[PDB]
């Protein structure tokens, strides 16, 4: 399967250079264009640039002076650099496969011409002169350039959350949330993990290394007055399994390359 | 930036349309594409070339264009369709793309649902760090509005409370959490604490005690 995986720092300090990498699989970079896109929290998608099969690069004109894209076909890797970042560069960054092809403004059997009376247009092949873009000779005028691109994104990466900030990284403290007696007396028991005081986003939680997915609710983080985040995850299990079965939450904080596995034992 | 309505709404099983207005230098050239962005999932290509459905996209997603305005139409609307929808086109004669402003699709007609509430006392491990947090977890409610109140014994507690804004789950209901920060002695000095969650006028209360 065509697959795209972004990697790079989660936290970057202002004025520094953001360097991301996209590792691709299931195709050769020699044969497919790859692009970069970002979306800031609560804003619209923003095109960054792309690198074509031959290495030709194209960038968002407003950002071109700050961007650099390169690739290594043998490594199946594409890179992005964004120089002199500020907080407005905080965003989820996606790499993606790009299908782009040059198309003529006019269908086959037609020729593009700008010598026509009234503007540029499409003239039937065979027709001579400046009236050929008029209805009686089978042609028409157009405001489209001579050649355009059929452009779209085929597949997207999951995206990498990037926070620009002067604040240091802080990995979470993980506390097991044991199920109390009177709350488990109904058949199902809820146990959880408190993921406290971390920066920046994001944190992922799984239970028993992914073997436990049904009945897992991992909640969005709260942002504290201290500037640090906290979140919780909860899983519901049969109350008869408590004490017999081992339940472990796997808390991953990629910004600090740190993962914590905490056993949650019954009271 | 191409012009899209900020928001559109439709009813379950009905049809909605989302418009995307540009100029002759982008949309007017054709080859508009459409993308579905659901939080927690990779962006998903729906439509390319004005009208062609991408792989895996069902026929209830359709695209069309008239001049400088392109339209996405979604029929047999499901709750799963709630998302942010973006159009895009290449610009002028370049491989550079311009995206739309984005449209948030809300699907109305979903059944109301009461919140499930779980309240956790401070863990022994946290108390050994000289801290105490009560965790009130609120899940599986619709619509996405709740209010949270905390009580120590019978008296309201307002300091030390932080509550998240509601966000949609993967099953299309809403979730929220509330945290009450206490000192270990405050925790131990009262006979109970309670999280009270109000939704559509009705309230559910959960209580935990130090013992």
């Amino acid at each position: 399967q065509v697959q795209l995986r972004e990697s790079g720092p989660s936290l970057v300090k202002p004025s520094q250079t953001l360097s991301l990498t996209c590792t691709v699989s299931g195709f050769s970079l020699s044969d497919k264009a790859v692009g970069w896109v970002r979306r800031a929290p609560g804003k619209a998608l923003e095109w960054l640039g792309s690198i074509d099969t031959g290495g030709m690069t194209g960038y968002n004109p407003g950002l071109k002076s700050r961007l650099s894209i390169t690739k290594d076909n043998s490594k199946s890797q594409v890179s992005l650099s964004v120089n002199s970042v500020t907080t407005e560069d905080s965003a989820t960054y996606y790499c993606a496969t790009v299908d782009q092809k040059t198309k003529n403004a006019c269908p086959d059997d037609f020729d593009y011409r700008c010598s026509c009376i009234g503007g540029c247009g499409c003239a039937r092949k065979g027709c001579v002169g400046p009236l050929c873009c008029r209805s009686d000779l089978g042609g028409y005028l157009t405001d489209s350039p001579a050649y355009i691109y059929e452009w779209y994104i085929d597949l997207w990466g999951q995206g990498l959350l990037v926070t620009v900030s002067s604040a240091s990284t802080k990995g979470p403290s993980v506390f097991p949330l044991a199920p109390s007696s009177k709350s488990t007396s109904g058949g199902t028991a809820a146990l959880g993990c408190l993921v406290k005081d971390y920066f920046p986003e994001p944190v992922t939680v799984s239970w028993n290394s992914g073997a436990l997915t049904s009945g897992v609710h991992t909640f969005p983080a709260v942002l504290q007055s201290s500037g640090l985040y906290s979140l919780s995850s909860v899983v519901t299990v049969p109350s008869s399994s408590l004490g017999t079965q081992t339940y472990i939450c796997n808390v991953n904080h990629k910004p600090s390359n740190t993962k914590v596995d905490k056993k949650v034992e019954p009271k | 930036v191409l012009n899209q309505p900020s928001s559109v709404s439709g009813s379950l099983g009905q049809r909605v349309s989302i418009t995307c207005s540009g100029s002759s230098s982008n949309v007017g050239n054709g080859y508009v594409s459409w993308y579905q962005l659901i939080p927690g999932s990779a962006p998903r290509t729906l439509i390319y070339g004005d009208t062609s459905r991408a792989s895996g996209v069902p026929d209830r997603f359709s695209g069309s264009r008239s001049g400088n305005t392109a339209t996405l139409t979604i029929s047999s609307l499901q709750a799963e369709d709630e998302a942010d929808y973006f159009c895009a086109s290449a610009e002028d004669s370049s491989s550079n793309a311009v995206f739309g402003s984005g449209t948030t699709l809300t699907v109305l007609g979903q059944p109301k649902a009461a919140p499930s509430v779980t309240l956790f006392p401070p863990s022994s491990e946290e108390l050994q760090a000289n801290k105490a947090t009560l965790v009130c977890l609120i899940s599986d409610f619709y619509p996405g509005a709740v209010t949270v109140a905390w009580k120590a014994d019978s008296s309201p507690v307002k300091a030390g409370v932080e509550t998240t804004t509601p966000s949609k789950q993967s099953n299309n209901k809403y979730a929220a959490s509330s945290y009450l920060s206490l000192t270990p002695e405050q925790w131990k000095s009262h006979r109970s604490y309670s999280c009270q969650v109000t939704h559509e006028g009705s309230t559910v209360e959960k209580t935990v005690a130090p013992t």
